[PDB]
């Protein structure tokens, strides 16, 4: 298979997820 | 052609038929009674197609 | 006399009327 | 009410029938260049009158006409 | 009139028939017309496939079902399944038709001139939901009677003609049946069986004995049951696990009905004896191992077998589905394990031959009896089980008492603690 | 407080995170065996004999498939309506061979299924509420019984279920096609108007609340209506196909006057379908 | 086998007879309104 | 190795199956 | 031929409904 | 085929089986004329 | 007030219908479609173009007639009446499919002009138009079926047919040389749709069963309903009926995007590793693979007599068969 | 006594449909009791005597 696939899927399943919990967190921190 | 791609398959087209590097010469194709008769060429649509050699005048010859 | 709704009414029904009968009539051709 | 019950009575059966004629007395074919059931083909023209060519096609109909 | 709107009783027009909830005559009256209708359909179809029956012509290919059911029961057939004279079938639709009249004199009469609550005429025939005694009477004098009917048809079965029976030798034949089955141990061995492909539950019955049998023990137990639930009332425990209102009745009845509705379907699809093939056609089962049976014919006369799963002699193909299949044409060709190669060689004899491509090309353009009734009962034990949901619930619902909707000021989730 | 007081008291309770209730106590183990199953069978299993003849079709993911293209096969042509327990079977690796696991996990599905309806009533009665959610949950509920469980019967075998996979779901749909010509009958154009239109009316209903809110009971009425009786139409268009009464067919209408046939859009749709079909059917 | 098929058995009827058994022990008595 | 991708993004669908039941912000 | 008598229905289902609602 | 009695009512037969629709659309005919009251 | 604001006032107007300045686009235009297609059926023939009889003259029913697709040699020519082509003549127009390219141009304007007059009903009312946003999603895939797929491809004769029949002929045609079912952005137009019913169907049944014994339905109880038994449910009613609203159109949009993909033959064919390991031996079969093998028979059989124009011939020999 | 045998029939049905009519709207509204109560009675009286005696004349 593509050696870039598995990258690909990675860095799909982890930039949106890693930008939401950050959004998340620093709407949680403030009270 | 740019019709018979894909839309996952990535990369140059060198990627897929592979880099070319001679032309075989134009082929004839010549039955046992020495009809000369040519092949149909495939269509942009289909994906595979059946291999038919009919004569010139409409009649499949060989297949 | 003559409302836009009676323009309307009328655009409808006219070519309606007439392709009913054309369809009757093409039930009845052997 | 009442009025125009004597004006549609008097026209929409003459729609009707203008229809019913049009279709019977064959016009529609004309019109619409719809072949009668024998024009479909001949006796033995049966092929089919497809059309080739995009710039020329009204006359290559005339032809399969 | 009064009582027959909306303000009077809160149900609109399409809900019209819940206003007879509490009107004991005008209900017994829809009743009584409405098994009016029933009696005068199965007369009428009886009249009309009748009139357009054709003798030469089988009656799957010819496309009649209330014809097939008579047929069965040997009403005017001969062996073979062959028709002798269809005026037994008229008798059978006219009587249906006059009862229908009857019936629905009774109902009209009731439904209009008779008294509208039967508790002010009398009081054996006025009667209320919340009456759990009298509910159970009633039910146990109707059980009696459906005894009675089933008790009918064993009779029938034994001394009146009998059953068309298609296991008799050389095809089928109408017969008397002598040795109805009684050991208790056959009845359970039916009852437990699985209701997979591993045999069939009681879909499975092959012989007549055990149809005859079964009849009889079931109608010697609806009459008990019946004398049962008039001499006693119910148990502490029944009247706390039941709602006791119109509606709830209904909706077990819709249940059973449900049940009723599906076994039959299975039933008439894959049975082949209280169904015979001469009539609705052959089954799937049937129609797949004719084709295999008469090309392996073809190919034996111009000059195909396998194992099974258990190692048997089954044919091949797609057929191996129906490997278990049993058949009339089919079981003398048999053998202690799978049909013998040696016995097809020469063992086919010529009314069987015939069965065989005779089935092969009705095949269940032509649609056979089975497929009709088997979609259509389908269908409807689906909605039937949809409606015994929808009337349970709202009998549930109504006893409870929040069937109207949820009361603004005290609704009850707003009580609870929240989980979070 | 007797013992067994306390137990139906802890089942048929309103303080659980979720309800359990006496339909949920069977609802649970079923659908986490046939979870389980399922899980287990799609990630790593055997290829199996669907067409009953000592020939493999593999569809886990270990042994090459990805999500579209795995599925779990259904049990082999040969087993027929047979239930097939581990414990009726000759050998492990065979009872795989064969297909145990798809009757495994339907099996305990539907159940689960019926149960979860029965749960759904239940829960609606103890919170005091009109009980008529599972009635619009018995729609697709009757799909699914269709598919997997009376489209079997009605043609004796489970290896014409549906499989369990993304890809096994159309080849199942195109061989329907190919032998029935669903498309052409009345059922599934009703199934399709109730899904089309119910997407609609569900963008309508939410573009008309959510732009206002910055009889009109008999609204939501008909919203909940209108989707659920098309389902119930096509459920049952399937299930009477599933006996053999196939949909509308107007191949070879129209004829010459002397005596040709004329083409119509029907007639390609059949040679569609006779592709299919031909490409179906391994031997005759 | 023969453990898992009587296990099976013995959790099939153990979970229907939970399921009757609560079904008839009153459960008519646990409405909100009741 | 692609099987590893799809049981990973799997478990992470349950896992949030769980958290998105068990410690969802009470409504109020 | 057939016609007849599912007119002669026809007028027989509405006939009794409207002798009713004369009254 | 009818007993050769009563063929002569053949084609009132022929409209009986159809005749149970009719009472169903009666109902709403029957509720049209005390107007859906 | 000038000639402009008595036709303005005039147009906003309280009528039976409201008309407004959408309306000189949208009444003339779909008005000519319907009456082309309606033509089209009643009277036209597509003996010419396809070979077929999709007519009621023809003695065609409800369920196989069609304004069929122009012919083939055209390419993608407008096919006015007054063009190259018809150059005037009404009969050669509609022989040729000229009818289709009418009821497919007006229905395009049509559809403009039924956004547009949403956007005006909303601006009069004074409310957020939502409804055209919602609507944007059907305009989406009319303009990808009907105009950019038959534009990416050889002619408007691969556009789909005004029909019943006809477009079923176009989704088994799809299926068969597209493979459409296994493009991703058709699954997701699918979960949409489907998403969309379920949505409908348990929304209404909810507030049904929450009504209060007189919004008007408990959210509270309904809340809690679904929370105890399914595991999520909303809280809040704007989020909910704007969910209701996103879903569909959502769907619908992906579904667009999948059909321009394919209009280019840019197209999810197939998996590459699970073509590699099928050549290496044959024993391995997947359900992907017979996929693809009713693929080749469809193709097969249906490219003699779809595609007639192309005069294929296939012997008995080279149609595939499950031998 | 074939052909009594079918106008006997024929009287049935014409009996049969007088009652089809008559008996909803004597039931439903009892103003004319005094004569539509005989009216319909005789009338179920003469439609089971018909019965019974077409019962014989079949044979
Ligand atoms: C209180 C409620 C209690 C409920 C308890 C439920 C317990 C389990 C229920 C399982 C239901 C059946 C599942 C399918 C099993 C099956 O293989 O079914 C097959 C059986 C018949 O089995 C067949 O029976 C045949 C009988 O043939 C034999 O007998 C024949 C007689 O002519 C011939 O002789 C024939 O040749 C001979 O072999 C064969 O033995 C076959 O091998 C055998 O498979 O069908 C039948 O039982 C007919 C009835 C079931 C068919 C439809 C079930 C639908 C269930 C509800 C779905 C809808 C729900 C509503 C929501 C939507
Ligand atoms: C489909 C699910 C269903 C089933 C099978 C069912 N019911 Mg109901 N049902 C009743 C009896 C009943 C009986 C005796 C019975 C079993 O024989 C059933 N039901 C069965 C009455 C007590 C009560 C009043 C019913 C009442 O007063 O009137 C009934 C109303 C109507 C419009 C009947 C017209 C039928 C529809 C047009 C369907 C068309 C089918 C088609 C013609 C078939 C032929 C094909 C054709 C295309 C050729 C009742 C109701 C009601 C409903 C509802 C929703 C149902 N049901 C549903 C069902 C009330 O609101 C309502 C209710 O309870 O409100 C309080
Ligand atoms: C990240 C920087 C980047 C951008 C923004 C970019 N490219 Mg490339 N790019 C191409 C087109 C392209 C287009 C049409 C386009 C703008 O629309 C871009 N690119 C844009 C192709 C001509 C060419 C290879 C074709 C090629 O591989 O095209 C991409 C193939 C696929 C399956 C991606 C399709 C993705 C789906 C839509 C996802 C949507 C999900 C959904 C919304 C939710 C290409 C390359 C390539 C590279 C590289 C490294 C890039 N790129 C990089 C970029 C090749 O190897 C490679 C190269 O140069 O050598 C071959
Ligand atoms: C149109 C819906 C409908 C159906 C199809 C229907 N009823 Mg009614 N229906 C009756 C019989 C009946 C039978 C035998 C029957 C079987 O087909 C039906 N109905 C069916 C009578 C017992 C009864 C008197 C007429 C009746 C009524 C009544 C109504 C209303 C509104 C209805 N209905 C309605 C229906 C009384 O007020 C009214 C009512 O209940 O007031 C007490
Ligand atoms: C034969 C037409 C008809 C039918 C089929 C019929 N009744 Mg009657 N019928 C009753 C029940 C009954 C039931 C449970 C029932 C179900 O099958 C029927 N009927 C059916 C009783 C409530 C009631 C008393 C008869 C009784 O024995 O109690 C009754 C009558 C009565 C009449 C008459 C004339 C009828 N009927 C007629 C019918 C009373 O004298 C008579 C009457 O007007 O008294 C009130
Ligand atoms: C078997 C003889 C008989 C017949 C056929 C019969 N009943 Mg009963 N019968 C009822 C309905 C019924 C219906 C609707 C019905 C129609 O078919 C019948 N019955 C029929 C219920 C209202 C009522 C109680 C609920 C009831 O009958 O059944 C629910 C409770 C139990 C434990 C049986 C179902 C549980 C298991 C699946 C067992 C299945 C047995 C199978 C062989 C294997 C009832 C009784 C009861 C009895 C007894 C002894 C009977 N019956 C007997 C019968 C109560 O104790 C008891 C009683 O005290 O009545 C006063
Ligand atoms: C699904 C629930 C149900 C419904 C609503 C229903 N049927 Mg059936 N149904 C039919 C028509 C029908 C029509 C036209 C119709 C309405 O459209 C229905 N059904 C409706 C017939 C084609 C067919 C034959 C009907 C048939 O033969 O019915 C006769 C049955 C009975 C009880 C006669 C009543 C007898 C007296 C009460 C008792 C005797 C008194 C004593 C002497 C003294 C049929 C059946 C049958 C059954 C069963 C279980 C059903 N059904 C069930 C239903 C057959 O096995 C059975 C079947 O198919 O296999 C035998
Ligand atoms: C706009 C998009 C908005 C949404 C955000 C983005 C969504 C997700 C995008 C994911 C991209 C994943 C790329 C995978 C690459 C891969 O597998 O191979 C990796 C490939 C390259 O592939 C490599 O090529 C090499 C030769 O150069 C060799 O052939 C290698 O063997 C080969 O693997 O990478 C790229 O091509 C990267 C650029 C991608 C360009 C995409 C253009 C098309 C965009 C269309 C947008 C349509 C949006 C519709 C929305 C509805
Ligand atoms: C007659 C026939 C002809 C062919 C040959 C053959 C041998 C097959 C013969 C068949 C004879 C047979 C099979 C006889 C046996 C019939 C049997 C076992 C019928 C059993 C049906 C089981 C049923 C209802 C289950 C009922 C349980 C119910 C309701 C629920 C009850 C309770 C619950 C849990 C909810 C609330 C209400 C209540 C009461 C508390
Ligand atoms: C509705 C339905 C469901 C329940 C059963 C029931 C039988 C009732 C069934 C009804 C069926 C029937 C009989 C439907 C009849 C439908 C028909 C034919 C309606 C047709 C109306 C005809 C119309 C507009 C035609 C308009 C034509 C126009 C502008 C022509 C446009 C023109 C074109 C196309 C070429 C250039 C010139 C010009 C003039 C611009
Ligand atoms: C109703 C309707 C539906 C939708 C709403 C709408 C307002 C449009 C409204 C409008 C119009 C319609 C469809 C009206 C339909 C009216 C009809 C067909 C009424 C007919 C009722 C027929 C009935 C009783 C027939 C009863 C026959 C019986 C006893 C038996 C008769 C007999 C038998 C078979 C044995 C031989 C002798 C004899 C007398 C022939
Ligand atoms: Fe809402």
């Amino acid at each position: 298979v593509n050696d870039l696939g598995a990258i690909a899927t990675a860095l799909f399943v982890f930039i949106p997820c890693v930008f939401l919990i950050l959004l998340y967190a620093q709407t949680a921190s403030r009270g | 052609s740019p019709a018979k791609g894909g839309l996952f398959r990535t990369g140059a087209m060198n990627s897929g038929d592979g880099i070319a590097r001679a032309w075989e010469g134009h082929p004839t194709f010549t039955d046992s009674e020495g009809r000369e008769l040519f092949v149909r060429r495939m269509p942009n649509f289909f994906e595979t197609f059946p291999v038919v050699l009919t004569d010139k005048d409409g009649v499949v010859r060989a297949d | 006399i003559y409302t836009v709704r009676w323009l309307a009414v009328h655009t409808l029904g006219v070519p309606l009327v007439w392709f009913l009968g054309a369809i009757a009539s093409m039930q009845f051709i052997n | 009410s009442i009025r125009y019950w004597i004006i549609h009575t008097i026209t929409v059966p003459m729609l009707f029938l203008a229809g019913w004629l049009f279709v019977s007395t064959g016009l529609a074919y004309d019109v619409f260049g719809t072949p009668r059931p024998n024009e479909y083909f001949d006796q033995a023209r049966q092929g089919l009158p497809l059309v080739t060519d995009r710039y020329e096609g009204k006359q290559q109909i005339d032809e399969f006409t | 009139a009064a009582g027959y709107d909306r303000a009077t009783t809160g149900y609109g027009w399409w809900a019209g028939n819940a206003r007879l909830t509490d009107l004991s005559g005008q209900l017994t009256g829809a009743h009584i017309a409405h098994a009016g209708m029933i009696t005068f359909w199965a007369g009428a179809m009886t009249l009309f496939e009748v009139s357009h029956f054709i003798p030469e012509k089988p009656m799957y290919e010819q496309g009649s079902i209330l014809l097939a059911h008579l047929a069965a029961e040997g009403f005017g057939v001969g062996p073979g399944g062959e028709v002798i004279s269809t005026y037994p079938y008229f008798v059978i639709g006219a009587i249906h038709l006059i009862a229908s009249a009857v019936l629905g004199f009774g109902g009209l009469y009731h439904t209009f001139r008779g008294p509208a609550k039967f508790e002010d005429y009398s009081d054996w025939w006025g009667y209320d939901w919340e009456d759990k005694e009298k509910m159970m009477q009633i039910l146990g004098i109707h059980l009696i009677f459906l005894g009675i009917g089933a008790l009918a048809f064993a009779a029938k079965a034994m001394f009146f003609g009998g059953l068309y029976d298609p296991w008799a030798p050389g095809g089928g034949n109408v017969r008397l049946i002598t040795n109805p089955t009684w050991n208790l141990g056959t009845f359970l061995g039916y009852i437990t069986r699985s209701p997979w492909g591993e045999g069939g539950w009681i879909v499975s019955v092959n012989n007549l004995e055990d149809v005859v049998g079964g009849h009889l023990l079931v109608g010697v137990h609806y009459i008990f049951g019946g004398v049962f639930h008039i001499l006693v009332k119910p148990w502490g425990w029944v009247r706390r696990a039941y709602v006791w209102s119109g509606e709830a009745y209904l909706s077990y009845s819709l249940g059973a009905l449900y049940m009723c509705g599906m076994i039959a379907v299975g039933y008439v699809w894959f049975n082949n004896t209280v169904y015979p093939s001469e009539f609705y056609g052959p089954t799937a089962a049937e129609a797949s191992q004719a084709q295999a049976m008469t090309f392996l014919i073809r190919d034996q006369r111009l000059g195909y077998l396998m194992r099974s799963p258990s190692g048997e002699i089954i044919f091949g193909g797609e057929t191996m589905r129906f490997w278990d299949f049993r058949g009339p044409w089919l079981e003398p060709l048999r053998g202690p394990n799978g049909l013998d190669l040696n016995k097809l060689r020469n063992d086919i004899q010529p009314w069987q031959a015939r069965r065989a491509a005779e089935y092969m090309t009705h095949a269940p353009n032509y649609v056979s009896p089975r497929s009709w009734l088997s979609t259509s009962h389908f269908c409807l034990a689906f909605f039937f089980f949809v409606g015994h949901i929808w009337h349970s619930g709202r009998a549930r619902a109504a006893a409870a008492g929040f069937e109207k909707g949820i009361e603004r000021k005290t609704e009850y989730a707003l009580s609870l603690p929240d989980i979070d | 407080a007797s013992a067994w007081e306390r137990f139906c008291s802890f089942i048929t309770s309103t303080n659980n995170r979720l309800y359990i209730g006496w339909f949920g106590v069977l609802m649970i183990p079923t659908l986490l065996t046939a979870v389980t199953c399922f899980v287990i069978a799609f990630i790593g299993a055997p290829p199996v004999d669907i067409d009953g003849i000592r020939e493999p079709v593999a569809g886990s993911l270990l042994y090459g498939n990805n999500i579209i293209t795995g599925a779990v096969v259904p049990s082999s042509n040969a087993i027929g309506l047979h239930l097939y327990p581990i414990w009726e079977a000759a050998s492990l690796d065979e009872w795989l061979y064969n297909g145990g696991p798809y009757q495994l996990i339907i099996f305990h599905y539907m159940i689960g299924c019926i149960c979860y309806l029965g749960r759904q009533w239940e829960y609606s009665y103890r919170l005091g509420m009109r009980p008529w959610i599972c009635v619009a949950y018995s729609a697709p509920l009757a799909a699914t019984y269709s598919v997997f469980l009376i489209y079997p019967l009605g043609q004796g075998s489970f290896s014409d279920g549906m499989p369990l996979g993304i890809s096994g779901t159309f080849n199942f749909m195109f061989v329907f096609q190919a032998e029935h010509n669903i498309l052409m009958h009345p059922f599934h154009m009703f199934g399709v108007a109730g899904v089309l239109g119910g997407s609609l009316f569900a963008a309508m209903h939410g573009s008309l609340v959510s732009s206002t809110l910055v009889n009109s009971r008999s609204l939501h009425f008909f919203l909940g209506a209108w989707p659920v009786v098309c389902i119930w139409l096509t459920a049952m268009g399937i299930s009477t196909m599933a006996f053999n009464l196939n949909g509308f067919n107007f191949n070879h209408s129209i004829v010459d006057s002397q005596g040709n046939v004329v083409n119509t859009w029907a007639d390609v749709l059949n040679r569609a379908n006779l592709g299919f079909e031909v490409m179906h059917e391994r031997n005759a | 086998m023969a453990i898992l098929k009587f296990v099976t058995y013995a959790w099939i009827i153990f979970v229907i007879s939970l399921f009757f058994f609560g079904f008839i022990s009153s459960d008519t008595t646990r409405n909100p309104k009741a | 190795m692609d099987v590893i991708a799809y049981v990973f993004i799997l478990a992470c669908i349950i896992g949030l199956f769980f958290f998105a039941v068990f410690f969802r912000e009470k409504p109020t | 031929l057939q016609l007849t008598m599912l007119g002669a229905v026809v007028i027989a289902g509405p006939i009794v409904v409207l002798l009713v609602a004369l009254r | 085929k009818l007993p050769e009695a009563f063929s002569v009512f053949s084609p009132i037969v022929d409209v009986m089986p159809v005749i149970p629709l009719f009472f169903l659309a009666l109902a709403f005919v029957w509720q049209a004329a005390v107007g859906f009251k | 007030r000038g000639w402009f604001d008595v036709l303005d006032d005039w147009l906003k107007r309280d009528r039976f219908v409201f008309i407004g300045w959408s309306g000189i686009l949208l009444f003339p235009c779909a008005f000519l479609s319907i009456g082309g297609w309606f033509t089209g059926t009643t009277f036209v023939t597509s003996w010419y173009t396809h070979g077929l009889a999709s007519s009621y003259l023809e003695g065609a029913n409800f369920l196989t007639v069609a304004v069929s697709t122009p012919a083939d040699s055209l390419g993608h020519s407008l096919l006015l009446l007054w063009g190259p082509e018809a150059q005037g003549d009404f009969t050669r127009w509609c022989q040729l499919g000229g009818l289709w390219n009418f009821t497919t141009l007006h229905g395009v304007f049509g559809l403009i002009g039924f956004m547009l007059r949403q956007f005006e009903i909303a601006r009069l009312v004074g409310v957020r138009p939502y409804n055209a946003v919602a609507f944007s999603g059907p305009i989406a895939v009319y303009v990808s079926v009907f105009l950019m797929y038959p534009l990416g491809q050889s002619s408007w004769f691969f556009a789909p047919s005004w029909g019943v029949t006809s477009i079923f002929r176009f989704l088994l045609f799809a299926q068969g040389f597209h493979n459409l079912t296994l493009n991703p952005f058709h699954m997701m137009g699918v979960a949409g749709i489907l998403g969309g019913a379920l949505l409908c169907a348990i929304h209404g049944a909810t507030v049904e069963n929450t009504l209060f014994e007189d919004e008007t339905y408990s959210m509270v109880t309904a809340n809690r309903f679904w929370s105890q038994i399914f595991g999520i449910a909303f809280s809040n009613k704007r989020w909910l009926h704007f969910f209701m609203l996103f879903v569909p159109v959502t769907g619908l949009w992906a579904s667009a995007i999948g059909l321009v993909g394919i209009a280019l033959n840019m197209r999810a064919y197939d998996f590459v590793s699970q073509e590699i390991r099928a050549a290496e031996d044959p024993e391995f079969e997947t359900f992907y693979t017979k996929n693809i093998l009713l693929n080749e028979g469809l193709r097969a059989w249906m490219a003699p007599q779809d595609q007639i124009h192309e005069n294929f011939i296939f012997p008995e020999e080279v149609l595939p068969r499950g031998n | 006594m074939s052909v009594l045998f079918q106008l006997l029939i024929a009287a049935f049905v014409a009996l049969s449909f007088a009652m089809i009519i008559g008996v909803p709207v004597v039931f439903s509204t009892g103003d004319a009791s005094d004569d539509a109560n005989k009216l319909i009675w005789g009338g179920a009286a003469a439609w089971v005597v018909l019965l019974f005696v077409a019962a014989l004349a079949s044979i």
